[PDB]
């Protein structure tokens, strides 16, 4: 009937059918569509008993509905209730992957060119979100989803905002300003670990709170300049220490790569390189070409985007956000 | 000939 699975209902009528349980905002399920006749992905949410809940659901619908990118994952399609008190679950049909990079970095080992191609669709698919002055907050070996045929993909735009921070969040990726961060270069920290990530087969920096991710990064990229209240205090007392040399963690590693992640991995925000300019290092000059690659059309513009509204007013956003995609209207 | 280079990594 409902195509209940697992536990609950997953109600997503007739077109869709088969489904199978992936795994993991709420359930996310692998269902055949029969419209176009391929696999599909559908992700069930179920929000409106949450302030935050309706906000980065909302956040992450408009945001790809208005978005087209080869890298960028896309909204297929959406299911929901014909009407706004019957409606209480949405469900989000995107284009089926094989994989994640996080599942892809455990068992598996890239070569430099298949390092370098990924990396370079990471930044491709940056590139034109950043053009659009959004930010993606919260970047994630497990939010790059990989195609059959090494196409990158970038999910997870919930927490996105344009050019509360502390909510629910792996902080293995978090930048030194974001430490406890409102700019482009903060996503280029995490694509920065990413990179060293792919590039050791591990994380770069381990621990996800203040006595390991922010001490272990002196570990490796050393004792701040004096450019840099109580995370300052707290810094200030520990002991001075040195910039292990990037070619020691990462000894087989191309030295080409090698600079372009120490400018990406930096301490200070400012000067601590852009896209684009990450596109034009010598590492990526097989694949870089400005010509093909898309840029935003026009900024993300406002005043239709201020989440200080009550869930209520949330809920008749995602309506409107939604009715373009319901079946009768 | 096939660009975009020929692998497919696999599973999840
Ligand atoms: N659109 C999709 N196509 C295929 N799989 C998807 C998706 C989405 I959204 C999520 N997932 C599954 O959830 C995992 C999240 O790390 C992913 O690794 C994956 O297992």
């Amino acid at each position: 009937g409902p195509e209940m699975v697992r536990g609950q209902v997953f109600d997503v009528g007739p077109r869709y059918t088969n489904l199978s349980y992936i795994g993991e905002y709420g359930m996310v399920c692998s269902a055949y569509d029969n419209v176009n006749k391929v696999r599909v992905a559908i992700k069930k949410i179920s929000p409106f008993e949450h302030q935050t809940y309706c906000q980065r659901t909302l956040r992450e619908i408009k945001i790809l509905l208005r978005f087209r990118h080869e890298n960028i994952i896309g909204i297929n399609d959406i299911i929901r209730a014909p009407t706004i008190e019957q409606m209480k679950d949405v469900y989000i049909v995107q284009d089926l992957m094989e994989t994640d990079l996080y599942k892809l970095l455990k068992t598996q080992h890239l070569s430099n060119d298949h390092i370098c191609y990924f990396l370079y669709q990471i930044l491709r698919g940056l590139k034109y979100i950043h053009s659009a002055n959004v930010l993606h907050r919260d970047l994630k070996p497990s939010n790059l989803l990989l195609n059959t045929t090494c196409d990158l993909k970038i999910c997870d735009f919930g927490l996105a905002r344009v050019a509360f921070l502390t909510e629910y969040v792996t902080r293995w990726y978090r930048a030194p300003e974001i430490m406890l961060g409102y700019t482009k270069s903060i996503d280029i920290w995490s694509v920065g670990c990413i990179l060293a990530e792919m590039l050791s087969n591990r994380p770069i920096f381990p621990g996800k709170h203040y006595l390991d991710q922010l001490n272990h990064i002196l570990g490796i990229l050393g004792s701040p300049s004096q450019e840099d209240l109580k995370a300052r205090n707290y810094l200030l007392s520990l002991p001075h220490k040195n910039k292990v040399p990037w070619n020691r963690l990462f000894p087989n590693a191309d030295s080409k790569a090698l600079d372009l992640l120490d400018k990406m991995l930096t301490f200070n925000p400012h000067k601590r390189i852009e896209v684009e300019q990450a596109l034009a290092h010598p590492y990526l000059e097989q694949y870089y070409d400005p010509s093909d690659e898309p840029i935003a059309e026009a900024p993300f513009k406002f005043d239709m985007e201020l989440d200080d509204l009550p869930k209520e007013k949330l809920k008749e956003l995602i309506f409107e956000e939604t009715a373009r995609f319901q079946p009768g209207y | 000939l096939v660009k975009k280079y020929i692998l497919a990594l696999w599973n999840e």
